[PDB]
RNA sequence: UAGUUGGGCACUCUAGCGAGACUGCCGGUGACAAACCGGAGGAAGGUGGGGAUGACGUCAAAUCAUCAUGCCCCUUAUGACCUGGGCUACACACGUGCUACAAUGGGAAGUACAACGAGUCGCUAGACCGCGAGGUCAUGCAAAUCUCUUAAAGCUUCUCUCAGUUCGGAUUGCAGGCUGCAACUCGCCUGCAUGAAGCCGGAAUCGCUAGUAAUCGCGGAUCAGCACGCCGCGGUGAAUACGUUC
């Protein structure tokens, strides 16, 4: 089984994966991971001011931090235990 | 700047002459950071001196440089409601700067199709005490013997 | 004329390439971000403001 | 230029005036809005009153003019020196 | 020579073909490709012979005059018609649709000051 | 010259987004219903002394977390205000709201709180100096290690508008590890608007 | 036996290994000559053998990936180094006095908003 | 055939937790200070480089056209719908850029090395047709998995031989490709044909102190389509700073 979990800050991601970790190793499952991959990240530049004036300009960037989980010889527990443990709202999940 | 004088940069020596004046030239010839057709003229040129010579290129080089770099500049200076030129030696720093630029400057105006054959060709004349380059280096101390007076500033 | 411009965008066009974006808090029709359907000034606001999800001061 | 597949272009509403006016003995003028349409072979001895954005400019349509949009044959906006 | 005009003699055929009207590098290198002459060999080392397969080759093409002629009718057919692009070469002005508040010296020639 | 939004500086380093959901596809779409959802909830409760809307996603249901300095307002008798704008909210929204209601301990050290209080007194026409005299001793009183206050506009109805400002304690708006809350609010005057700026710092993370 | 080491510069990283040999270098599978065909470049490469006068005795194995060659040789420069420390201690003094093992820290200085490049600006006019 | 497969994470890499740099230590100067000069060590030394961050205020500076708003004006019209046109005009003047004027080059062939980022009716493999722009079938990928994406300068050979040219690529003719209901006004792109001025630029004026200038590409936002602009990324990579009179 596999586990992809992306959030906009890397904390309370990784404290996720702390759990899903746990609840899987509890539950006897072998688990691998958490595997960190490439945060991306995407740039927004505006003006800073609403008439002309272009020199000046502001940057925004969005950054996803995403974690990878595989479980290995999933238990018939673990199934459930993974859709039980649930996730700060902040933390979007992807299995399989 | 207003500060102080600030450090230079050091040039490696460079690998087939093993020496840093040819580094040195081979920046000054060299345009847009296109280092390899740089240093592809540079050893094209002393090819070429090798063959019309049968001396070292690198010797040649020296000779020439020594024939270019000059003694004695003029620095402007505006007293009051005068601005006159005044002599005042060169640095040995400076002087390799203007051996190289007044060199490689002649060489790009010579007539020959190939810039290597004009680099060539204006480091032989040097060395021989004659070319473009070396009548800028007469007309740089004329300009200063003329100026002579004003040594004391 | 700006409410029945944005009357008028919201409705179906009549063709493909008429359809366009505006600003949907302002109804600005230029630098209208397609992630975030914002102009670029309402967009700076929000993210001042700490309701755009993610979005913060960019650095480096 | 235009895909050749999709071959040539015309209004609709422009062309069916020419064509019910085909059969015509003496040819009336076609006031059209449409800059768009192309001439046809069938647009050829017709005069067409374009629109070139505030009034119908009438054109005399010939072999020679065929093959090129209506609307080039109005121009648009005046210029007569300085 | 070739079609009525004596092309370069010292440079490389294609290139000497090149300088007749009508006829750009790809064509030279087309027409040179069926008759089988190299593109390298100088005009004036190519005998007789591949002289003569070269010019019924550009006599099979349109050039020179001809050439002329063709685009000289089109130019006053758009004028006759009283096109926009008639209008344009009339007035001598970008036909392509550029825009002329600045730049058009091409067609329009030397600035006056005025 | 021009200042970076305090909040805005810190978010990402201190503070953290208001609208705390992940979301690609729908991410415009859950953004503008959010917009929609905290301006319906500011006409709403308008009265009530609601600052800060926390907004959660989980799959269709949106939770809202909204900080009141009155809950027993927000809430109703027997929750009935609460149940009335969850109605509503549902109808707004087209998915299940489920509303939590948190109570804003300590309002005076609330930047929109404090600015709100100001403008209301500038419309009934009390004199900004005093508005924003004992604005500052309530905050200090409740312990802020800072405030600064500041109100621009046509003040008493003057032809030439300018800007008039207090300020006790520190407010290092350039240490980005302090705590300093701030919220802009409008007066509408006999005049027009009056802004009211309030920076409130707090004990610094 | 090997001895690994880890370079970079600009972009580039290049894991180096020493294995005793003729002082052959492969780069990538590839002869230096092949992959940096640049005289100085090589050189470049070279220069931490002839402060250790450690000439010929190693030959590198190379892979290199990231920056161009430039950069590429820069880091095979500051891997061997790294393997040469491994080697021998001692060899640490001459190293650091010829500024071989110093960590290239240049790097691309990212252009600002504004401005045409990282410090070019456009061409101003007064009036 | 392939990092392929098995196998292993060692290395690189990724990303969390940390370590590290504090004038911390050594020597000299200094008013027993602040501090300054030098040294050791170290990946990094004195703010290591860069970014974010912009005090009270100044110019009744800019914006009533992002938005909001006091007062004033219109209310079968300064409001609202539709088609077309205009904002793209063109004797001229200026700003900012791109391309050049050539041999440190043009053309042809071969060969090598990046980074930032984008992707669902979206990125599109592979194959086939097309000179090309592209088209057909069709595959993988909601993506460190697939694709955009073998980057260009570069390096190696061949060719051109100082020519308004094999430089230059404007304008123009014809013929096409897309996108879109529609490309005349008025899109971008392709092929053939044509081949403009331009031979390094007066007075004057601009940017930049190092991975910088210079130069080379690559990505992206807007976006059906459309950038020499903007934002960002990497490649190669210099010259000079005596000095503060002006
Ligand atoms: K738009
Ligand atoms: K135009
Ligand atoms: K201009
Ligand atoms: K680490
Ligand atoms: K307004
Ligand atoms: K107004
Ligand atoms: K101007
Ligand atoms: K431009
Ligand atoms: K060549
Ligand atoms: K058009
Ligand atoms: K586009
Ligand atoms: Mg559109
Ligand atoms: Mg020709
Ligand atoms: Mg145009
Ligand atoms: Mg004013
Ligand atoms: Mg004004
Ligand atoms: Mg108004
Ligand atoms: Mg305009
Ligand atoms: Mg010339
Ligand atoms: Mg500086
Ligand atoms: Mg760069
Ligand atoms: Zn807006």
């Amino acid at each position: 089984i596999r586990i992809r979990l992306k959030a906009y800050e890397h904390r309370i991601l990784d404290q996720s994966a702390d759990k899903i970790v746990e609840t899987a190793k509890r539950t006897g499952a072998d688990v691998s991971g958490p595997i960190p991959l490439p945060t991306e990240r995407s740039l927004y530049t505006v003006i800073r001011a609403t008439h002309k004036y272009k020199d000046s300009r502001e940057q925004f960037e969005m950054r996803t931090h995403k974690r990878l989980i595989d479980i290995v010889n999933p238990t018939p527990k673990t199934v459930d235990a993974l859709m039980k443990l649930d996730l700060p709202s902040g933390v979007n999940i992807e299995i399989k | 700047p207003r500060k102080g004088p600030v450090a230079k940069r050091d040039v490696l020596p460079d690998p087939i002459y093993n020496s840093k004046l040819v580094t040195r030239l081979i920046n000054r010839v060299m345009v847009d950071g296109k280092r390899g057709i740089a240093a592809n003229i540079i050893y094209n040129s002393f090819d070429i001196i090798k063959e019309s010579t049968g001396n070292d290129p690198l010797e040649v080089f020296e000779q020439a440089m020594k024939n270019v770099m000059p003694v004695l500049e003029v620095k402007a200076r505006r007293v009051g409601g005068s601005n006159y030129q005044v002599p005042v030696e060169v640095r040995p720093e400076r002087r390799t700067t203007l051996g190289l630029r007044w060199v490689v400057n002649y060489a790009r105006l010579r007539g020959e199709h190939t810039m290597e054959e004009r680099l060539a060709k204006e480091i032989m004349d040097a060395a021989n005490n004659t070319g473009a380059s070396v009548k800028k280096r007469e007309d740089t101390h004329k300009m200063a013997d003329a100026n002579r007076a004003f040594a004391h500033y | 004329a700006k409410k029945s411009m944005i009357a008028k965008n919201k409705r179906p066009a009549k063709h493909s390439t008429q359809a366009y974006t505006r600003c949907e808090r302002c109804g600005r029709p230029h630098s209208v971000y397609r992630k975030f359907h914002l102009c670029r000034i309402c967009f700076r606001e929000l993210a001042y403001k700490g309701q755009i999800p993610g979005v913060k001061k960019a650095s480096w | 230029g235009r895909s050749l597949k999709k071959g040539p272009f015309v209004d609709d509403h422009l062309m069916k005036k020419v064509e019910a006016q085909q059969g015509a003995e003496k040819k009336k003028v076609i006031k059209t809005w449409s800059r768009r349409s192309t001439i046809f072979p069938s647009f050829v001895g017709f005069t067409i009153a374009v629109y070139d954005g505030r009034k119908h400019v009438p054109v005399y349509i010939q072999e020679d003019m065929v093959g090129h949009k209506l609307g080039e044959f109005a121009p648009t906006r005046t210029y007569r020196g300085h | 020579r070739i079609a009525g005009v004596d092309i370069p003699r010292d440079k490389r055929v294609v290139v000497s073909l090149t300088y007749i009207y009508g006829i750009g590098n790809t064509t030279a290198k087309k027409v040179l490709a069926n008759v089988g002459v190299s593109e390298d060999v100088r005009v004036r080392d190519l005998t007789n012979e591949q002289t003569d397969a070269i010019r019924a080759e550009i006599d099979k093409l349109k050039v020179e005059g001809d050439l002329r002629r063709e685009v000289n009718l089109n130019i006053k057919r758009l004028m006759e018609i009283g096109s926009y692009r008639g209008i344009r070469h009339r007035r001598g002005l970008p036909t392509r649709g550029q825009n002329t508040k600045n730049n058009a010296r091409t067609r329009k020639g030397p600035t006056k000051t005025v | 010259g021009q200042k970076v939004h305090p909040i805005g500086m810190r978010v990402g380093i201190i503070r953290d987004w208001d609208a705390k959901w992940y979301a690609e596809k729908e991410y415009a779409e859950f953004l503008h219903e959010d917009l929609r959802i905290r301006k319906f909830i500011a006409t709403k409760l308008a009265d009530a002394a609601v600052s800060t809307i926390e907004i959660e996603r989980a799959a269709n249901r949106v939770n809202i977390s909204i900080h009141t300095a009155k809950p027993g307002m927000v809430i109703g008798k027997g929750g009935s205000e609460v149940e009335n704008l969850r109605k509503e909210l549902n109808k707004l929204t087209g998915k299940r709201v489920h509303i939590n209601i948190v109570e804003i301990k300590k309002p005076d050290l609330d930047a929109k709180l404090v600015g709100e209080g100001i403008a209301r007194q500038l419309e009934n026409r009390v004199a900004f100096r005093r508005a924003q005299k004992q604005a500052i001793q309530r905050a200090m009183r409740a312990g802020a290690k800072g405030i600064k206050t500041q109100v621009s506009g046509r003040l008493n109805g003057a032809d030439i508008a300018r800007s008039e400002g207090y300020s006790e304690g520190t407010v290092p708006l350039h240490t980005l590890r302090a705590d300093i809350d701030y919220a802009w609010e409008e007066a509408d005057t006999t005049y027009g608007k009056l802004g009211v700026k309030v920076w409130i710092y707090r004990g610094e993370i | 036996v090997q001895y690994s080491g880890t370079g970079r510069r600009k972009n580039a990283v290049a894991r180096v290994r020493l294995v005793p040999g003729t002082g052959k270098i492969t780069v990538n599978k590839k002869d230096v000559e092949e992959y940096i065909p640049h005289a100085d470049l090589r050189e470049v490469i070279n220069q931490p053998f002839g402060v250790t006068e450690t000439k010929g005795a190693y030959d590198v194995i190379v892979n290199v990936n990231g920056g161009g060659y430039a950069g590429q040789s820069g880091a095979i420069r500051h891997g061997i180094a790294r393997a040469l420390l491994q080697v021998d201690p001692d060899f640490r003094s001459a190293l650091k006095r010829a500024g071989l093992l110093t960590r290239d820290a240049r790097m691309v200085e990212r252009k600002k908003p504004g401005l045409k490049k990282a410090r070019k600006a456009s061409q101003f006019s007064k009036r």
